[PDB]
Formats: structure tokens, C-alpha cells, sequence
């Protein structure tokens, strides 16, 4: 009645339209698990990255936003170490009529502009508020060493 | 430019624009009447959102178009 | 003076005439600036410590006070001393050397020398040597007290000068001390113990005559204290009870009245009770944890060889001063619990207690005559105004002596006729809201609750259970209470269901053994039912992922141990994954037994269709965890521990299910849930009950079986109405639901349809459109009977070839 | 004339007055020394809240009496 | 308003507080009935750390709210 369908509806229509630079899909035959995949924006330092993410959705998914978290390690400052996005529409901002292919948009949207005032780590805002150097280096620096 | 902006109470305003405006420049008559900050200067129109920093001349608002005025609650 | 203090006895009568020489010359005054300070200088500099340990010593100075405190003439007038108050910038650990009053109040056996006198020639003695340790010490301690509260007395009875005096000496060593309550205080700046908690025990044994059990001196304290600004006791920054400050500050200037002793001895009390002994209680709780931490600092210190000169003997002696200071702390864990357990002491404190709580009784009370007519029962504006005003140390100080005290055997609260005053205040709080908006504070009150209801090891009725039944203020109101209480507690939150697991027990209990609250229970399911829904809803709802947590965090406890199976921060946050888990492992358990004493006897309340449809999806999904290999593989060591117990946790679950199972909307529920629906984990279930033997019945696994075997022929008739409906037009699908709509109704702002059960339930998370993001009520809407006739229409032509 | 005002920390000061003052020139007399300003102070002679229009002799305060200074509830 | 601040050792203090005042400002009551100075007193709400430059007019509007105190000590092992 209240999940299985508006969840196999969503997966459908990826197998119809696959996103460009992501995919996604769940692990196995678990429906409440899933696993999505995005490479970096060429206009960022997260370029050249490939990024794994740990999908859960709730039991009450079409009308909970789901809890979703990176598995890669990122120099990010709205990612911390457990992975966990400091997003808006994650939140208070979710509709009901949102897909999760549009929420992966936003993702890579964030991973492309950056927006520093909710500062998920302090140490890395206060870098990027100062020092582009310093910050555009050490993204592809742990690209290096995680995303590859 | 008479544009129409609301917000979730049910209220709305009534201010001037001019089609090389800013969303900020939007902004700028927006805490003339309520005192907001530009950061929490939040637009739902259709679905998507309206960036600040862009100008007005790329988001299609045309004669008495209404947008939607939410307070921002950001912040983790 | 020196041999005076030596053979106090011999000049006892030689120095009586020339204390009498002066009353009737009227130069009484001058030698008494000459003795006492003199006094004060040959108990600070001749003796290093004068204590309790010089038998000698003390026993003539309480004497010396005894010789000069029987005069009449002389308390009158003994509060002139040179030195007998404090100074104004006077440090708060220098009370007790620079005062007259100071250092023969500070007598007290928990004081750490003494503790080194008495405690370290051996830190192994059996628990029965322990206890010949205290009453060597408790019944000296008698001595002590009983000495001092004759002195004290004369001086209030002395004269109105002096009684107004030593209420101003109380109030100055009071308000230097508020941060005896922190966490971690500067002990080195602050009053020791023993001088607080000698002041505490005077101040109620001046309460005993008009705490007397009759209640009839109970309006000689004015209830109207705190109306009027307090001269002693400073309120500034005290936190008030139901009111802020700027309220307060009006109710000061509202009604803008003469100063009372009986009022003012009664309230310093409090303050003694909750910033004397209240941080002395949690003074000696930390010490479990702070031998734990001094004893891991040496251990890693002594597998050092030490050879370099400058730097062996550093090491060599750190251990040392370590040695003295594990010395001093193993001393003194030792030393306050005799204290708080030398009972003819600890009974008068909770004597004071109830009948302390029987005076706020009377202030709540409108009429003010609760200790003889019992009591008949936003917030803050509809909350009785001498009480909202009050302060919150006159319940946070009686919450933290109550549930310290009680991990003795030798509680005084226990076989206490006098205790049920306090429950009566306890269940007054929970029961109206209005008395206390802070929801932290009532945590401790329902924490304490529950230790007065757990059963003993023996499994006797808990030390309230007779308070439970034979208090009629009680029975009536405290069910409908904790039902209320378990709701509100909402307001990542990770003590919210600290408080749940306090509630849980005392529903558990109630249930088992006091008839008539399962009787009013059950009332309340079937004429109280709009509020009994709310309470099951909650309890349902936070089970969905408290087994989720629990398999959450003991992974976690691993990945930090493996971590270390190769810095002290994980190990910090591995007793933070540890209660996290155990809290997890534990309410859940709780919540679930629950539902099976309700089950049993109210099923018709389960089966309503606002939680038919959640109860079926919690217990599946709680089910697969159990069975499968989630918490199979979770090889968790010592599982006591944690009372992670999935076994004895099983057999509540499916017993939840065969006490509904003759419900068939309950089966109809469980065949519909297909996000954790099969026929084979019942089956798993059966051999893992297989198991552990004798703990079901094959009878019991008999009704399980004939219940799968009933889901899974209606599941299949399920799936074979979803086998006559494959193609289906896009139209007749709910668009946030992707199914056909039973009732489409038509959205006014964005002109979508919907299903009213689908925006049903978007409409009771938010009041907005899911659309367009526009205000939308359940009364804006439109129902489409055109699109359903439609539906009707298209139904019965696969019907045509059904 | 001296008289003597005792505070809840229990400081004790000295003060030269005159009968016909005004408890605000009094309480000017406390910021005079004190630096305390006048509406967070608050004056208790026997037993009563004080008045600041009024004189001492209308509170028939003798020389060298206590008074009482209650400062007034700061807020956060 | 009032907010609360809940500490690791079960114990509870509440705070009369001002939507203008600084998280600064907010240390600085802290500490005179703590005893801790600011510099050791780390915040939670919500998870989020907050910060020194911000306000209470910047995170999450509501009274009777609670915070958490992690108690970061200046020295390790």
C-alpha cells in the first residue's frame, strides 16, 4: 500500500533515463537499501572522483525524506566524516513530489557551488572563506588518495 | 515593475523592479517593509529555486508575476 | 588559655565567677573579644589541624562554649565577637579557619585526615570490618551534633537581635558556595563537606517542632515569603519555578509585609539541603569514576624502567604523591557512605523532607487547608501565583537526596510510615502542568519514581507499592499522569527516551499488581479513547528504530574494540556507544513487554484503523532483524550486559501477534505489509524457539503456524487481485502514491488529484501543498466524484474478464 | 547625617544624607560611589519597598539606620 | 526567553536568553555558574557545532529550547 510502489516507480524510470555523471540502484534484492554512484563536476577540484553513497530509505519514505550518507572520504565542508550532507531539501525544505533522481542532482549541485554557511566542519569553511589555494588543493589531494 | 511576492501566512506585498534588477536588488525592496537579511532571501517559484545572486533577467518574472516569500531556516 | 584548653575541667568552676564578674559589672564584652579570638589563635597556629582525631583536644573546646552559652545575659549579646561574621571579601574556604563560629562546626568524620586515621591502614576490610569502622566514628558523631545544637539554640533563643544575626551568618557562607553544584568545583575554593553538612543537620533539628506529625503548626511558615524580596537568601540568578524574570520583577512591584524567623529558618533549609549535602551526594558519586581514572595512570607509569637521574626520580616520586592521593580518594569513598548510611541521622532528613512536602502541598492548594482536606485535582499564565514564583532548589534539592539515598539497604525512606507526603507532591507535579513548564526537572521526579517501584531481589513489592495503593490522592490521577507525561517528553535527543524508560517500569508494575489501575486502565481504553491512542501511537512509533540503534551502536562498540585490537576519545565515545545501546537494548524491550500485558487484555483498542496499518509494519521489520542474520551475526560479549536478549525479546514478540490473532483486520494487516512480509520467518522463528528449551510451547508454536498459514492464504489472495490489474492507465494513479485512488479527491491549489488518505497524511505532517508549495487545509478540498465513477467504470471491466 | 546600607553580599557603606532628600538623590548617591544605576536599585527600610519621590522623613528614618539595597533582577 | 542547557552529568540549568545575544554571550552566563571560561565550552544543537561569530538569532527559532554541553578539555592523552 503506503512504499513498495512509489519506490519500484522511481527505479524504473532511471533503467529508462540513467543519469549522465551519476547512477544509482540498490544493493541487491533489499529495497530499502540502496547504493548511488557520481562522478565530480570538471568545474570543481572534485573532478576525477568517483563517490559511493549508503542509502537507507524510512518506512514512511514517501512523505520522510530518506537518511542517506557518502561512504568515500572528501575534503568537503558540508561532508563530514561520517558523510553526512548538510543539504537543505534533506530537511524541512523536502516535498513529497521530489525524486531521488532530482536529489542527486542537487548533490553534485552542491558539490559544485559549495555554499559555506552552514559550516558542517568549522575548519574547512574557514579555509575556503580564505585561502582557494589551500582549499582546491586537498580536495584533489584525498581524490587522490580516496576517490580514485 | 509592480511584481507580486507572498508569503506563507497568507500575506503580500506590493513594491517596484526593473528588468536589469538583481534577486538581491529584488531583496533590496524586500527588507524596505519587513527588515530580512539577503541570505535568508528564499524563492519558490515552480518548483526550483530562485538564486540570489544571479540578476533578474534571467528568471522569467514578468508583469505582476508572484513569487513566494518563505523565511529561511538554515543552518545544519 | 594553653593549659586552660588542657584541664578545661579543673578551671571549669574557678573561671565561672570571673565569666560571672562581669555580667553584673557590665564589661562583659571586652574579655569575650579577649578569649574567643585567642581561641581562634590557638586552634589555628598551636595545632596544625584541629579535628576530630584529638580526642583531647575538641571535647575541652565544646565545653568551653558550654561554659558561656547557658548565660542568659550572654547570648543575648554574644553575637559582638570580634571576627563573628565573615568579611565582605572573605574567601569561602576561609569561613572555617577565621571565624568564632568556624572551626567547631567543621568537626566531622568526613573530613580526609580523619578518613586517613580511620580507612587507610587497610583498603580490603570485609564489608562486616567495614561497618564496626562507622559506629566507632557515628556515635562520636552524636556527640558533635547534639553539643552544637545546644549552643545554636541559645543563640537564637538569646535574644531578637541574635536571632536575626545567625540567619545573616548562614546567609553569607550560602551564597558564597552555589558552585558546590558544578560539575567539576574548585574544592579548593569552596566549603568543605563537613562544614556544610553540620549547618544542614541544625537547621532541621530546629524544624522539628513545627514539622511535628499533628501538621498544626504548618501556618506558622508564611506561604507569602516569596511575594516580597528576600533580605537573606539571594534569588538572583536562583531559577524560579513556572516564571521568568521579567514577570517575577513585576510580581515584586505587583503588590509591592514584616520579616518572620519561623519563615526564614524554614526556607534557609532548602538551600542547605540542595547547595550543602546536594553537591556532597554528588561529591562522593563521581569517586567510582575518579578511582577508575587514577588507577589507569599508574598502571601505564610502572612498566617504565627508570634510569635517567633528572628524570627517574621525577618518576619515581610521581607515582608516590599518586600513592597518597589514591590513599586520599579510596579514603574518603569509604568514609561517606557510612555517613550517609548512619540511618537516626538519615532519618531526620527525610522526616523533614515530607514534611516539607506537606507544606507545598498546602501552598498549591487554593485553600490552603490540605494537611486536613485533601487537595481537588498557557501553563504559566493559568499557574497559582505564590507558587509559580518560587524558587527550583525547593524540589531539585529533596529529587537529589532521593535518588542518591536510595541505593542503600539502609535507606531511610524505607518502612517509613511518613513517606506518602511526597508522592502526593510527586503526582500533584506530573499531573497538572502548570506547576513546573521545565520538563528536565520532572524527569528526575518520574526517575525517582521508578526506584521507589522496582522490585527487590527477593521480588517483594517495591517500598512505594503500599503508597500506591493506600493513598487515595494517588489512585486517582497518577494513570492518568504518566499517560499524559510519556507524550509530552518529545520536547539526537538522546535522553527522550531516558525518562520512557522510567515510565515504562512503573506502567509494568502498576499493571501486575494493583488491580483497580488495570480496571481504570481499560476505562480509559474504552471512555477515555482519543487520549489512550496517543500514548500507543507514541510507544509504537519510537520502537520502529530503537532496534535499528541498538544493532547500530554494538557494531560500533566493536569497531572501536577492534580498533584497539591493533585515541582515549573513542574510548570516551565507547561508554557513549555503550548506554546508547543499552538504552536502545533496554526501552525497546520494555516497550515491547507492553504491548504484550495490553494485547492481552484490550485488543479491540490495537485494532483501530489509525494503527492497524503502523502496528503490522513495526513488528515485521522488528521480526526480520531478530530472526535473521542481523543480530545472529551481532556476537555480542557478555549480552547481559546490555540485556541484548533478542531470545527472551522474541517470545513477547510473537506473542503480540497470537494475542491479536482473532482480530482479522490484523491479519489483514500483516499479508498487506510486503516490505518485510514472509512465510518463512515465522518458520525461522520456530526452530530458534526450537532453541531455547522450554521457552514456548509447541502449542504456542501451533497458534503461530495456524496464523502464518492464515497470512500467507490471504496474502495470495492478495497478490491475485494484483494479478487482474497489470496494464493500467496513468491517469487512475495517485501521483505521490503511484496507485489507484479509492477516493480521488481535487487538490484546490495546484488542481492535482489525490487520494484523501494520501495528502491525509501529508495534511497531518504539514498544512502546505506538496505541489506548489501553497497553504492547503483538509477543508479546502475538493472530492472528484466524476474521475471515480470512472474508476468504478474501469474496475469492472477487468471485472468482465475476472 | 550617616546612615548605613547593607546589601545582599552584605557590604556595608556610609552615607551622609539629610531628611528632605529625594530617594532618586539618594540612590544618585549609590551610583555616586557605587556606580549603580538608580532603576536596578531598589530600597528596603522596615521591611518596605521604597518610594523615590518621597523624603526620609516621610519614612521617619532615624541617623544611622539599615537600609536595605536589593539590586533589581538582571535579566540574560 | 529561556532556553536550557543540559550538561554530561545529568544535571539541568536554564538560561534566560536574548535572540540578539551572541553564543559568546551565551558562554559568558555559562561560565560565572559553571566555573568553566569559555574556550572549553564546546555547544551542540542539532548536531551542529555553533559558532563564536554567530548569534541566537541563527539557529532554529524556538523557546524552552535545550542545548547539549560537550565538554572539550584543553589537554589529551
Amino acid at each position: 500500500m503506503s512504499s513498495s510502489k512509489r519506490i519500484a516507480k522511481e527505479l524504473s524510470d532511471l533503467e529508462r533515463d540513467p543519469p549522465t555523471s551519476s547512477s544509482a540502484g540498490p544493493v541487491g534484492d533489499d529495497l530499502y537499501h540502496w547504493q548511488a554512484s557520481i562522478m565530480g563536476p570538471a568545474d570543481s577540484p572534485y573532478a576525477g572522483g568517483v563517490f559511493f553513497l549508503s542509502i537507507h530509505f524510512p518506512t514512511d519514505y514517501p512523505f520522510k525524506p530518506p537518511k542517506i550518507s557518502f561512504t568515500t572520504k572528501i575534503y568537503h565542508p558540508n561532508i563530514n566524516a561520517n558523510g553526512n550532507i548538510c543539504l537543505d531539501i534533506l530537511k524541512d525544505q523536502w516535498s513529497p513530489a521530489l525524486t531521488l533522481s532530482k536529489v542527486l542532482l542537487s548533490i553534485s549541485s552542491l558539490l559544485t557551488d559549495a555554499n559555506p554557511d552552514d559550516p558542517l566542519v568549522p575548519e574547512i569553511a574557514h579555509i575556503y572563506k580564505t585561502d582557494r589555494p589551500k582549499y582546491e588543493a586537498t580536495a584533489r589531494e584525498w581524490t587522490k588518495k580516496y576517490a580514485v | 515593475m509592480q511584481i507580486f511576492v507572498k508569503t506563507l501566512t497568507g500575506k503580500t506585498i506590493t513594491l517596484e523592479v526593473e528588468p536589469s534588477d538583481t534577486i538581491e536588488n529584488v531583496k533590496a525592496k524586500i527588507q524596505d517593509k519587513e527588515g530580512i537579511p539577503p541570505d535568508q532571501q528564499r524563492l519558490i517559484f515552480a518548483g526550483k529555486q530562485l538564486e540570489d545572486g544571479r540578476t533578474l533577467s534571467d528568471y522569467n518574472i514578468q508583469k505582476e508575476s508572484t513569487l513566494h516569500l518563505v523565511l529561511r531556516l538554515r543552518g545544519g | 588559655i594553653t593549659g586552660i584548653v588542657s584541664n578545661v575541667n579543673s578551671y571549669t568552676d574557678f573561671l565561672s565567677q570571673i565569666i560571672q564578674r562581669a555580667i553584673l559589672e557590665g564589661t562583659a564584652l571586652d574579655l569575650l573579644n579577649a578569649v574567643f579570638p585567642t581561641l581562634l589563635e590557638y586552634c589555628n597556629k598551636h595545632v596544625s589541624h584541629f579535628d576530630l582525631n584529638e580526642s583531647v583536644i575538641y571535647n575541652n573546646v565544646l565545653t568551653i562554649f558550654e561554659l558561656f552559652v547557658t548565660f542568659k545575659p550572654i547570648a543575648e549579646i554574644f553575637t559582638k565577637i570580634d571576627g563573628f561574621f565573615a568579611d565582605y571579601s572573605c574567601k569561602p574556604q576561609d569561613f572555617e579557619r577565621k571565624t568564632i563560629l568556624g572551626p567547631i562546626l567543621s568537626l566531622s568524620p568526613i573530613e580526609a585526615a580523619v578518613a586517613i586515621r580511620n580507612y587507610g591502614d587497610n583498603l580490603l576490610r570485609s564489608k562486616q570490618q567495614t561497618a564496626m569502622i562507622h559506629e566507632s566514628l557515628q556515635a562520636e558523631h552524636k556527640v558533635v551534633i547534639d553539643r552544637l545544637f545546644f549552643i545554636v539554640d541559645k543563640l537564637v533563643r538569646g535574644s531578637l537581635n541574635s536571632r536575626t544575626d545567625m540567619i545573616s551568618y548562614f546567609a553569607h557562607i550560602a551564597n558564597k558556595n552555589h558552585l558546590r553544584r558544578a560539575d567539576h568545583p574548585p574544592f579548593k575554593e569552596l566549603s568543605s563537606n563537613g562544614f556544610m553538612s553540620n549547618i544542614t543537620l541544625l537547621l532541621v533539628r530546629f524544624s522539628q517542632p513545627f514539622l511535628d506529625i499533628s501538621y498544626k503548626k504548618i501556618d506558622k511558615i508564611d506561604a507569602n515569603y516569596f511575594n516580597n524580596p528576600s533580605l537573606f537568601i539571594d534569588l538572583s540568578g536562583e531559577t524560579r519555578l513556572n516564571s521568568d524574570f521579567k514577570e517575577a520583577d513585576a510580581f515584586y512591584d505587583k503588590n509591592r509585609s514584616k520579616p518572620n524567623f519561623i519563615s526564614d529558618c524554614f526556607f534557609l533549609t532548602l538551600t542547605y539541603l540542595h547547595y550543602g549535602l546536594g553537591g556532597t551526594l554528588s561529591f562522593e558519586e563521581k569517586m567510582g569514576s575518579e578511582i577508575k581514572a587514577l588507577k589507569e595512570e599508574i598502571e601505564k607509569v610502572k612498566k617504565i624502567a627508570a634510569n635517567h637521574d633528572v628524570f627517574a626520580r621525577f618518576i619515581t616520586a610521581q607515582l608516590s604523591k599518586m600513592e597518597k592521593a589514591l590513599k586520599t580518594t579510596e579514603s574518603l569513598r569509604f568514609a561517606l557512605q557510612g555517613f550517609f548510611a548512619h540511618r537516626s541521622l538519615q532519618l531526620e532528613v527525610f522526616d523533614f523532607i515530607c514534611g516539607a512536602s506537606t507544606f507545598l502541598i498546602r501552598v498549591v492548594d487554593p485553600e490552603h487547608e490540605f494537611p486536613f482536606k485533601q487537595i481537588k485535582l498557557f501553563l504559566r499564565a493559568h499557574a497559582p501565583v505564590p507558587f509559580k514564583y518560587y524558587p527550583e532548589f525547593v524540589v531539585e534539592g529533596p529529587v537529589n537526596y532521593s535518588l542518591y539515598i536510595s541505593k542503600y539497604q539502609t535507606s531511610p525512606i524505607f518502612r517509613n510510615p511518613r513517606l506518602g507526603s511526597f508522592v502526593e507532591f510527586t503526582t500533584m507535579v506530573l499531573r497538572c502542568p502548570e506547576l513546573v513548564s521545565n520538563p528536565h526537572l520532572k524527569g528526575k521526579l518520574v526517575q525517582l519514581l521508578s526506584v521507589g517501584a522496582m522490585p527487590l531481589t527477593d521480588n517483594s513489592p517495591g517500598f512505594m507499592m503500599d503508597i500506591f495503593e493506600h493513598d487515595e490522592l494517588v489512585n486517582k490521577n497518577l494513570l492518568y499522569a504518566l499517560l499524559d507525561f510519556y507524550v509530552i517528553v518529545e520536547k539526537q535527543f538522546y535522553d527522550k527516551f531516558n525518562s520512557r524508560y522510567s515510565i515504562s517500569i512503573i506502567l509494568e508494575e502498576l499493571y501486575y499488581k494493583i488491580p483497580s489501575y488495570k480496571n481504570q486502565l481499560i476505562w480509559q481504553s474504552q471512555n477515555n479513547a482519543d487520549f489512550f491512542v496517543r500514548f500507543v501511537a507514541r510507544m509504537l512509533n519510537d520502537l520502529t528504530f530503537l532496534l535499528d540503534e541498538g544493532l547500530s551502536n554494538l557494531a560500533e562498540v566493536h569497531n572501536i574494540q577492534n580498533e584497539l585490537d591493533n585515541d582515549k576519545e573513542l574510548q570516551t565515545r565507547l561508554a557513549s556507544a555503550s548506554r546508547q545501546a543499552k538504552s536502545s537494548c533496554g526501552l525497546a524491550d520494555k516497550s515491547m513487554k507492553l504491548f504484550e500485558i495490553y494485547s492481552k487484555d484490550i485488543p479491540a483498542a490495537f485494532v483501530t484503523p489509525e494503527i492497524v496499518y503502523r502496528l503490522a509494519s513495526m513488528l515485521n521489520y522488528n521480526l526480520e532483524s531478530l530472526v535473521g542474520p542481523k543480530c545472529g551475526e551481532l556476537k555480542v560479549k557478555d549480552p547481559q550486559s546490555y540485556s541484548f536478549n533478542p531470545k527472551d525479546l522474541l517470545k513477547a514478540l510473537t506473542t503480540v501477534y497470537i494475542n491479536l490473532s482473532e482480530q482479522s483486520e490484523f491479519i489483514s494487516a500483516v499479508a498487506k505489509d510486503e516490505r518485510s512480509f514472509n512465510r518463512n520467518l515465522f518458520v525461522r522463528a520456530v526452530d530458534i524457539l526450537g532453541r531455547k528449551t522450554g521457552l514456548a510451547s509447541p502449542e504456542f508454536i501451533e497458534k503461530l503456524l495456524n496464523f502464518a498459514n492464515k497470512a500467507e492464504e490471504q496474502r495470495k489472495a492478495d497478490e491475485e487481485e494484483d494479478l487482474e490489474y497489470g496494464d493500467v492507465p496513468d491517469e487512475f494513479l495517485d501521483p505521490l502514491m503511484y496507485t489507484i485512488m479509492k477516493d480521488p479527491v481535487i487538490l484546490p491549489a495546484s488542481k492535482m488529484n489525490i487520494d484523501r488518505s494520501t495528502i491525509k497524511a501529508h495534511l497531518l505532517s504539514d498544512s502546505t501543498d506538496p505541489f506548489n508549495r501553497m497553504p492547503l487545509k483538509l477543508e479546502d478540498v475538493t472530492p472528484n466524484e466524476e474521475l471515480r465513477q470512472k474508476i468504478l467504470c474501469f474496475k469492472k471491466q477487468k471485472k468482465e474478464e475476472a
